[PDB]
């Protein structure tokens, strides 16, 4: 093992993101949520057994990233402050999943939040998705990794992104998606990162390689997104917002596409969002 | 005509070549410099802030504060992405501020087919 | 993977541990390291060739710490908290090494600071201290992993952190004394921790195995204590200072013992740390 | 008498057994509360901060604020880590300013055997200054 020389950088790219990630550093602890209780109390039940639901599954998903995602890009680091960036990342991961657990505390019922937990462990499609990501975590390609942590956080969390969006919209739990936007800026920079790296990855393999993986990618995509519906249908099943859940998600989907360097598959037809959704985002 | 930069990443690269419509790069390598010689509109992406806290990039500055190309600017387009919330697009907004034009769209990533038909369009009626 | 729940703690120590590290999160930035430049002038080349040996020397060792020390305790790991706190840990490891590098640009010439990773290169006890540790860090035993780690980062690391502090007791370099500070900070929690686990840990063994592994850990102590007095004596070979140093050292290595709950070796004759030194520290 | 405090990780509690002197142990378990009959010198860890961002533990306060116990005190040793800078051996500090009792002694961890040899000499001592 060799010490890190921070002065001699091979990829400018690896300081940028490392700056940016560990200057935007934050904790659940530095929002305000306890100003969100009375917004909570006028939601309905219905709309306060999503939110648990909705959380519980993103609470899963953010520790796969931080146990298994993160750390299994390691190995395939092109340098050695790629390797640093990628501590921070996993370590963020963390972060992400205790601040769900930090809107529980705040906000809801012990006995409401292990129903949440109890739906979630028996809900098939967040486990398909869990399921699917890990075992190209656990594979023998490198870059197949990187093709589902894009795919996961750019994309796939966006159908429970989507809620703490709307109540913005709405006005409601206003600091709970404030907590929220902090997460989506680090996995922006995320997906952004790890699919630069693709890219680069990308450059050292045969163009009929290259082919084979664009397929595989959109093959995943394609996948991942059928599953998507499935679970978006369940967790929105008393609301009448899966369709626009759905467009958010092809919206989402696109931007992931982009992020390793594809263009968008899904036309602005599917991919219409309503606009104060996006007026959320920023 | 375009005035463009995209980092490594090629992002707004990307963007320029399915776009389809003539334009110049900020050279990526920042000993280099360009002019031009006609008016333009120049797209540029956010980067407030991995070391440099500025949200334009420094090639972008040093393009800018050449007096004979400044004076050709016309207009501006940010690329970056939404998720920045406030800051989405911040350099369309700096560079429209300090060079007073207008700040013409926001778009993000390499932009979609949306994008590429809005700026195919919006180009063609302000130079008329 | 299950997903964490932080309002189900196994052990309060994991809470506790995750809140101390993360509201103590810092960067080099934070520090103005610049400030700095007038004290660096006023050094002898002698003062300033064995700060910059000093700091690469614990480059290298935080840099082993994030790439291999930190990872290596995750798969034994008690609690999904533990994993998460283990994140943390290794992230800061990035931290501390990336601070070594803000010193070099801030304060040094380029010349002299590869040099000084030329010599940290070539120098044998320190290749050996390395090679050691990494040994356990790579073996098959997860309790010699936890001695290995508190012994590099609770002990050995003094015989670099005593240099700022000293500085320190004459005002001088007193901001990269702070940074060093903020980096002992982490390191008295680390060892902490790690030296909390390992107890745990042996709980569940055999007296035999407990008995063995103490054997092992005083062994392990004094051979890297000796191997320590040689590059003590390498280092600091051209000024006054060894006694005080290995003193320095053996107060720690006292410490580091007791976060394993082992009790002090070192006679208080041995480690009679020089008043102005302690008071650097408080 | 002694009054002590130990969390789970038990390096106080490690100091009060090679100590070698009759000492009550504040509960562990936060609802279990303790009372004592004579006077006495309280030696407590610092934890800031993690479970409570203060120094002194829960434990400890609830056990202070029972004024039966708090007019029993007589003074207070505190633990801690010197690499803590100037929160070292907080819990001691604040209590003996709150209080109104002299801090008597300041040590890391389970404590050197220097530790144990001034601590067994500077007790012995203050009960003979003491009514
Ligand atoms: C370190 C960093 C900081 C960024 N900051 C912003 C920002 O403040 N606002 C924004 O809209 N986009 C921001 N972005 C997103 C980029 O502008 C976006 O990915 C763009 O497509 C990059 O274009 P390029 O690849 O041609 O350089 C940031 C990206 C990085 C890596
Ligand atoms: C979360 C946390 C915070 C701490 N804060 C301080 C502190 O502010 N000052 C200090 O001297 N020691 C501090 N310590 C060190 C402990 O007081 C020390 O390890 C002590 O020996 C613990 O005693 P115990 O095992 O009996 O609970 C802290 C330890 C932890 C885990
Ligand atoms: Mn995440
Ligand atoms: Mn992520
Ligand atoms: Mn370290
Ligand atoms: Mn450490």
């Amino acid at each position: 093992i060799s010490a890190i020389n921070w002065n001699k950088i091979s990829d400018d790219k690896d300081l940028e993101v490392w700056n940016r990630l560990t200057s935007n550093f934050w904790l659940p602890e530095k929002v305000p949520l306890s100003n969100d209780i009375p917004a909570w109390q006028t939601l309905t039940v219905v709309e306060q057994q999503l939110t648990m639901r909705v959380f519980t599954g993103l609470t899963l998903l953010d520790t796969l990233q931080n146990v298994i995602g993160a750390p299994s890009l390691m190995p395939d680091a092109l340098t050695p402050h790629e390797e640093a960036v990628l501590s921070n990342i996993s370590f963020m991961e963390a972060v992400h999943a205790r601040s769900y657990s930090s809107i529980f505390s705040t906000l809801c019922q012990t006995k409401d939040v292990d129903a949440a937990y109890a739906w979630s462990e028996e809900n098939a499609p967040l486990q398909r998705k869990a399921q699917i990501i890990q075992q190209h975590y656990r594979g023998d390609d490198p870059l197949k990794k990187k093709i589902a942590s894009v795919f996961l956080e750019s994309f796939l969390f966006y159908s429970g992104f989507w809620l703490p969006m709307y109540f913005s919209s709405r006005g409601k739990l206003t600091n709970t998606a404030d907590l929220i936007r902090l997460i989506i800026r680090d996995e922006a920079v995320h997906g952004y990162y790890i699919g630069y790296k693709y890219q680069k990855n990308m450059e050292k393999i045969s163009l009929g390689q290259r082919e084979e993986l664009k397929s595989f990618a959109f093959d995943l995509l394609l996948e991942l997104y059928d599953n998507e519906l499935q679970y978006t249908d369940e967790l929105y099943a008393e609301t009448p917002w899966a369709d626009d859940v759905k467009a958010f998600l092809c919206y989402n989907a696109n931007k992931a596409l982009m992020n390793l360097g594809y263009e968008p598959l899904f036309p602005a037809e599917m991919a219409e969002v309503n606009p104060a959704i996006l007026a959320a985002l920023s | 005509q375009l005035v463009y930069f995209s980092s490594s990443s090629e992002n707004t690269q990307r963007f320029i070549e399915r776009l389809g419509l003539p334009a110049v790069r900020i050279p990526l390598n920042e000993r280099e410099r360009i002019q031009v010689d006609e008016p333009y509109i120049l797209i540029v992406p956010s980067y407030g802030g991995g070391g440099t806290a500025g949200a334009v990039p420094r090639q972008v500055i040093r393009f800018l504060n050449d007096e004979h190309n400044r004076a050709l600017l016309r207009g501006v387009i940010a690329s970056g992405n939404r998720n920045f919330g406030e800051a989405y697009g911040r350099a369309g907004d700096v560079i429209a501020r300090k060079c007073g034009v207008p700040w013409l769209y926001r778009f993000e990533l390499m932009g979609t087919q949306s994008d590429i038909e809005n700026v195919r369009k919006g180009v063609t009626e302000f130079w008329q």
